[PDB]
């Protein structure tokens, strides 16, 4: 009972000390594996850290061709094959600019304006209209106004044929053409000018359109010769500001027969329902729809007068 | 005969259990616990490794309006803060830059910007000279108005101020809804041959004149050795700091994780590690130093801003 | 942070 | 002097087996004092990588098609650290053992 | 059992030494019992003889030239003889003594 | 286990220290005591043997006065008790006999007398018939008045009573100053051919009619078998008692150590062993019987008289 | 240390037990030796029983010759050589008796009386004097009075010469003789008688002796013819009892001139010093010493008248 | 003393 346990207890601590010495070997192995783990993980860091150093690719910027020219045509004349963004430098242009070139059967249509989904507020000031605003992209599904100054430089460089492509909500595409299109320098505001309506199944809304509401409709809506006006700069032939009424710079006369910078009303055609007041600001082109039918798409492209079926009559 | 063996047993029964037994608890718990921490980490890295099979891309459109500076853009109708293209040098192509048209009167050309550790700033000399990072991300439509992390190249910045001296402005925000400024009326760095040496002038703001006054919370020479003004740019692979010019062990850039006008290190440290949540400890720092988006003059050395940015403007 |  | 010394043997050869078993239980102490400090460092090293990886992965948001995200917290680690660190009781022993 | 073997067998080596002390004590009470019955029948015999002699010697007075006189004494021997026999604790004899 | 041993060992140290070393010790004493008893005896024997190199002798003178009986001597002036010479038969020589002239009127011829074990009474038939012992010892001067132990021969006694019937008288004294008598008015034994058969008559006295009444302390046949009257004399070598007349093992004389008118043994036993001090035990008796100078009717079976004597007188 | 002690304890208990195994043997040896001692004593007991079975030797009785006769003379005539005790049987004697015979030059002197040391009270009654008293022995150094009856039988058998041997304290031995000495039978008391004083240097105290105190001394002290008298039987010729006065039977007349049975006074001669009264009882024989000188020794022997002396008478012319 |  005395030295009886004094021999057995030994068997215990002399035993526990082997179980106590079994877990120690068990830990050093568990810890050793961890040192490995931490290392195999200290490298994965050095790896992922490198793989994640590269920035994103600016695809849009990656689709801006290196080709150039006086305008989009010269661009095609220099290798331009597909429609997209390119830098062009008109003659007196001091700094080449980005523009969207539309390339057809070998033609460099240099886009001036485009309407697409009323996502760009076109109610901008003068300086804003002369500098440009809106967005350019690789597909022309963005809205913008290149800029009055550029447009001036571009057009006063050669003889350009302006084309207007309108599109209704039923998705119909008609067009209008104007030769020798151009704008006078900011000196004389940015007056509109062209030789004549060259052709088009969209109707000459520029020379004017009769409405029957007054005696001088075709005169009250003739854009030819009209200066450029914007919300804060009335240059129209109307006591008030047609620019401020419709809220969007444009060549205003006794207002308009063709307004492509008007407010973008979604759906078929906006109306004067519940007459809050007249105002037919919307994107219209009389000769193809009442002044109460804002168009879905719009584009004003320029092409050197010296091109196409010029000799085919 | 009955004591020592059954007396020292009432203490040898203290080691084996009461002491040496309650130890192999955490000893074995911790180790299996760590094998976990690391088990779910080798996973994270190996997962993102996958997700990185394809790089990211910004397909956002490009503003028609443009100019030399962003200030110039502002003057041209660019009034929204977003990615624009500028061309300050007519003999150099135009480049994307993020304009801040809202803060302190707008017209601010962002030259550096932190806001989420989306870009690595621990880059070599060549990289800091050329530029790195993302100017902005797609807001969902296709307008890049979501600023990203980047460092418009130092060389660009240099040319920017060489053409004609600029004024810099630092905008930082903590992880608690607070934000301070710090602008110098004159900003200009010398050419690369001169390590793009920094030269600011006339502080003002509420963040703290960290650039030419050093961290005010330091006294004597300690303070003066955190003044960035007149310092040279130093990077991962290029020590130009004022810390033991001979000893290559004394590299303010190696520790402090950023290319910056380190001077015996710093008072301000944008371009540092982007610690999440603001506070971080010497224990966490890769070199036990106060690396991180630091601006001592405001939150001391161990608090990383949630937002930091350098902006340039002419006059 | 400065240095010693 | 029969079982006398025979017994007197099973005692001296048990007065040693106890001093011997003391060694082991003293050796496992030095060992556990180390295994304690190693875990103290590994636990530190692991936490470092923990944050480096944290900082790194965030770099991918701006570099990869799809962005992950990463967690971080637990004190059950900053506690079970000081716990296994203070159980340095793997230092006790006996000075009487000496002749 | 490195050190339980010796001990426990040195213990079952005490009994093999003590349980014999028993087989020895038994023998000792075998002889003591018999030695008791003999003293029993020698104290009686010697007593008888002594009176037989006290009776004869007295006869010589009327037979020999000189006569002395034999003198008896204590019966204190009969007391002692009584313990020696009555104290028959000798019977005593265990059993586990055997296997 | 351990206590299992502490038990076994316990109960042994006992037996060994007490139950044995106890018997062992108080035994070597008795054996040792016995030895010394034997030496005291062996020496006492060697001493007497040595002093028997020469026999004893009585040189005492002889009284001038004489007669037939002692009674006759009394009538002739012999008034002192001492050794005298008588001649009852004119055809037989005169013989020395001890006369008692003091007791019960004197004139008593002592025929048997005990008073100190000075004579052996365990004698054969021839000896008891002839006579044996010492009549008297020298009183210092030269007068034999110190009675000795003797048995005047039976044959003489017989002739004494044949000539003319006598009266017997027994005088005994204990070892304590007390003395009783017992006389019969008529005494007479038949001739040898008839085993000297005893014939007494008319008891009286204070000792107890042991002769014809047996030991009164016995009842029924037990008593009657201790009556001496009418019995025959029996000796060491001649059984004539009334005890199993065929079985030679039933010898009242062998045990009882005397020649006497034994009848299935006795009530009275003068002539028996002379035990000193009176009391004696069955353990001491040579045959476990009541041998000794017994007179049951007075002191029972285990008390030996200090003095006993048979005396004859005519009328 | 118990586990260690339960051992030493056993190492000890074993050592003891073994000694107990020795002590047990020492006892058996001790017992066997004793059991032998008992045997040796057994033998000694029977041995002593035998040696001590014989009775003392009665030497006196052993010196009584087997020879006999009418008297001591016949005894000599039958082989009697040395003086001692013998049984003699006078004629009419009914039972022979013991007597001390004195044997000289072939003569059997049969002693009648003898005085030697006043150790025997002679003041006895009649029957005592006729039967006899005193002690006999192998040497005649004991006092006694054979007996008047025997003396009568003995003397009336023949003719005897009585001799009286007296002895004084200075140790002188003179004697007196009387012929035909005899005593009449108790019928006539035991009267003294003899023929005459035959001879002797002791003086005839029997026929009488003159004292000068009275006119008839030699007549008042003549013993011849005197009857025998004893203290309780006055047969003298004196108003009182000379027998009772002197206290001792004898042939009293007007008392005595010769009294051999008188009180034995030790020392030289008794006296009448401090006159308490006369009384001259002592052992005296006037014709050889005053009546106040008690003799030391005395003896009255008888011898057959037919014996003695010598002659040589030649023829002559 | 008698006998059996
Ligand atoms: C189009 O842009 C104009 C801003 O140029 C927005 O109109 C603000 O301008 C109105 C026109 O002058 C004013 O009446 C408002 O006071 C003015 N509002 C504020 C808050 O400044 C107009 O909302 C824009 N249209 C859309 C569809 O966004
Ligand atoms: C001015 C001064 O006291 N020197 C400081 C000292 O306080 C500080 O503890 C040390 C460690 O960072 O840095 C500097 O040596
Ligand atoms: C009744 C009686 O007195 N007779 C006795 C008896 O008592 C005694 O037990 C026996 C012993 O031997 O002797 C006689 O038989
Ligand atoms: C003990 C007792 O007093 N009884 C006695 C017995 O001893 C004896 O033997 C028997 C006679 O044979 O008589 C009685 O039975
Ligand atoms: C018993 C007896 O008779 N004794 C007497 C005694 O009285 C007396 O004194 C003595 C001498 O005279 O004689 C005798
Ligand atoms: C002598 O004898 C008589 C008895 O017969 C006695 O009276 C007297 O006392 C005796 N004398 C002595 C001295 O004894
Ligand atoms: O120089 C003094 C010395 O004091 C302590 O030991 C520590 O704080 C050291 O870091 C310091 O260098
Ligand atoms: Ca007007
Ligand atoms: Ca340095
Ligand atoms: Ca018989
Ligand atoms: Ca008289």
């Amino acid at each position: 009972k005395t030295v009886q346990k004094i021999l057995e207890e030994v068997r215990i601590l002399e035993q526990i000390g082997v179980s106590h010495d079994a877990q120690i070997q068990e830990l050093s192995e568990m810890w050793r594996v961890n040192q490995q783990f931490v290392t195999r993980l200290q490298q994965q860091l050095v790896d992922i850290r490198q793989t994640c150093s590269r920035p994103c690719q600016d695809t849009t910027a990656n689709k801006i061709s290196p080709i150039t020219g006086k305008d989009c045509q010269q661009v095609v004349d220099n290798g331009g094959k597909d429609s997209g963004l390119y830098y062009i430098k008109p003659l007196k242009a001091k700094q080449p600019f980005l523009v969207f070139c539309e390339i057809e059967n070998g033609n460099g249509w240099t886009v001036i304006q485009h309407r697409h989904d009323g996502s760009v507020n076109f109610t901008r000031d003068w300086v804003s209209y002369r500098e440009g605003f809106g967005y350019l992209a690789p597909t022309l599904t963005t809205e913008f106004w290149l800029g009055n100054e550029k447009i001036h430089l571009l057009t006063g460089q050669q003889a350009y044929r302006l084309r207007i492509d309108l599109t209704d909500w039923e998705n119909t595409h008609r067009y209008a053409d104007y030769g020798h299109f151009k704008l006078t320098p900011e000196s004389d505001e940015y007056r509109l000018f062209y030789s004549m309506y060259l052709d088009g199944d969209a109707g000459n809304a520029f020379d004017g359109f009769d409405f029957g509401d007054d005696p001088q409709d075709k005169f009250y809506t003739t854009h030819l010769g009209m200066l450029f006006s914007t919300p804060e700069r009335d240059n129209d032939k109307y006591e008030g500001s047609c620019a401020e009424q419709d809220g969007s710079g444009w060549w205003m006369n006794r207002c308009h027969a063709g307004h492509l910078n008007g407010k973008y009303y979604f759906g078929g055609n906006y109306r004067k329902t519940d007459v809050e007041f007249p105002y037919d600001d919307g994107i219209i082109w009389a000769t193809w729809h009442d002044r109460w039918y804002s168009l879905k798409m719009t584009t004003m492209k320029l092409l050197p007068m010296g091109r196409d079926l010029s000799g085919h009559g | 005969a009955q004591k020592e063996i059954e007396n020292r047993y009432k203490e040898v029964k203290i080691r084996i259990e009461s002491t040496v037994a309650g130890s192999l608890r955490s000893m074995k718990s911790v180790l299996e616990h760590l094998r976990a921490k690391m088990q779910r980490m080798e996973e994270a890295i190996k997962t993102q490794k996958e997700l990185c099979s394809a790089p990211c891309t910004v397909n956002c459109r490009v503003p028609v309006v443009s100019g030399m500076h962003c200030e110039d853009i502002y003057r041209n109708g660019g009034r929204t803060s977003e990615a624009y293209y500028i061309q300050p040098d007519l003999f150099s192509e135009p480049y994307k830059v993020f304009c801040d048209m809202e803060s302190h009167g707008g017209g601010w050309t962002v030259v550096q910007n932190r806001v989420d550790g989306s870009s690595n700033f621990a880059r070599d000399w060549n990289t800091y000279k050329a530029e790195f990072g993302n100017i902005a991300f797609g807001n969902g439509k296709s307008i890049c108005n979501i600023p990203g992390e980047y460092w418009l190249g130092t060389k660009t910045v240099h040319q920017l101020t060489k053409q004609h001296t600029q004024q810099v402005l630092f905008d930082m925000s903590d992880w608690e809804g607070s934000s301070v400024y710090a602008q110098y009326a004159s900003f200009r760095p010398e050419n690369e041959a001169q390590g793009y040496r920094l030269w600011v002038e006339d502080y003002s703001g509420n963040a703290g004149n960290a650039l030419l006054e050093g961290a005010t919370q330091l006294m004597g020479d300690n303070r003066t050795m955190t003044i960035h003004n007149g310092m040279q740019f130093s990077t991962f692979d290029r020590d130009n700091d004022n810390w033991n010019p001979g000893d290559p062990t004394k590299h303010c850039s190696r520790e402090d994780a950023g290319g910056w006008w380190y001077n015996r290190c710093h008072a301000a440290n944008p371009n540092g590690r982007y610690y999440w949540g603001g506070i971080y400890t010497k224990e966490q720092a890769d070199y036990g130093t106060d690396d991180g988006v630091v601006w001592m003059n405001w939150k001391g050395s161990w608090y990383s801003m949630r937002q930091m940015a350098m902006k340039l403007r002419p006059k | 942070g400065h240095r010693p | 002097n029969e079982l006398e010394v025979r017994y007197s043997e099973v005692l001296r050869e048990l007065e040693r087996r106890i001093i011997h078993l003391q060694r082991r239980i003293n050796m496992q102490l030095q060992q556990l004092t180390l295994l304690q400090h190693n875990i103290k460092t590994q636990v530190s090293q692991i936490l470092r990588v923990e944050v480096d990886i944290d900082v790194a992965l965030r770099a991918c948001k701006g570099s990869c098609a799809r962005y992950l995200e990463y967690r971080l917290d637990k004190e059950k680690n900053l506690q079970l650290e000081k716990a296994a660190s203070y159980i340095a009781n793997l230092k006790f022993e006996r000075f009487e053992e000496v002749v």
